[PDB]
């Protein structure tokens, strides 16, 4: 119960933080960082993945 | 380390541009100033969505409307 | 004109026959379907619209209205094609899928035919399905 009360606290925080980390996003990110993976690798990862993404859905729409 | 990672990731999301008594000396333009400026939003907004629509409208009477 | 007219026939018929399969007891199937028509008559009107915004411009002539009403103009003959095949079988359900599966096969010959006939056949399945 207590993680999932630290879940969606989280959600909650990052949504108002203006981040929008969803659901299983934020269960990937604590699963990674109790694996052992830095916060700041993991973050850039995100926005890479996230910039990338922005392209790939951009093309795809145009290449629908 | 989540909560530096959301940190990193705040400010990612959409922008948002919308989201006893007095004692004789409360009285005070700020209040009313504010609800002023609510109202003007909400106006504003909305005559903004209809200009949209008929722009997105216009846009598709010239369109060829098969792709 | 009478060429043309095909189409406006076609049309006719796909109005009465979405009217008619848009009535509950015609089941849900009929209902998605006609859903779908309905669609595909709100692309047939907004086509209409911009040959209506160049005749008032004063840019559109017989046959470039035979010219641009070709590719619709067999589009709604498939359209009304299917819907009356459909409709003097009083197809519902399975029956009515098999329908449409056979059409979409027997519309194999035109790619535009085909693509219409696919979505049409995924959306009225997502109900069935």
């Amino acid at each position: 119960n207590a993680v999932r009360e630290t879940m969606d606290v989280l959600l909650e925080i990052s949504r108002i933080l203006n981040t929008g980390l969803d659901m299983e996003t934020l269960s990937i990110c604590v699963r990674l960082c109790e694996q052992g993976i830095n916060p700041e690798a993991l973050s850039s990862v995100i926005k890479e993945l996230r910039k990338a993404t922005e392209a790939l859905k951009a093309a795809e729409n145009m290449t629908s | 380390s989540v909560l530096d990672l959301l940190v990193q990731l705040a400010g990612s999301g959409p922008p948002r541009v919308l989201q006893n008594v007095r004692y004789g000396g409360y009285d005070c333009c700020h209040l009313s100033g504010i609800e002023a400026d609510v109202r003007s939003i909400i106006s504003g907004e909305e005559e903004l969505c209809r200009d949209l629509i008929r722009k997105t409208l216009q846009v598709m009477e010239a369109a060829p409307g098969t792709g | 004109v009478s060429r043309i007219l095909p189409v406006a026939a076609s049309y006719s018929t796909v109005t009465r026959f979405i009217e008619e399969k848009s009535s509950f007891e015609y089941g849900q199937v009929n209902h998605a379907l006609a859903a779908a028509m309905r669609t595909l008559v709100k692309e047939y009107l907004v086509l209409v619209t911009q040959l209506e915004q160049l005749q008032r411009q004063g840019l559109l002539s017989l046959q470039k209205l035979w010219f641009y009403i070709q590719p619709a103009m067999r589009s709604l003959d498939i359209l009304a094609s299917l819907a009356t095949s459909v409709d003097k079988g009083e197809c519902i359900g399975g029956a009515t899928l098999s329908l449409l599966h056979d059409r979409s096969f027997s519309y194999t010959g035109d790619s535009q035919a085909q693509e219409l006939c696919l979505h049409l056949t995924k959306a009225a399945s997502t109900p069935y399905f």
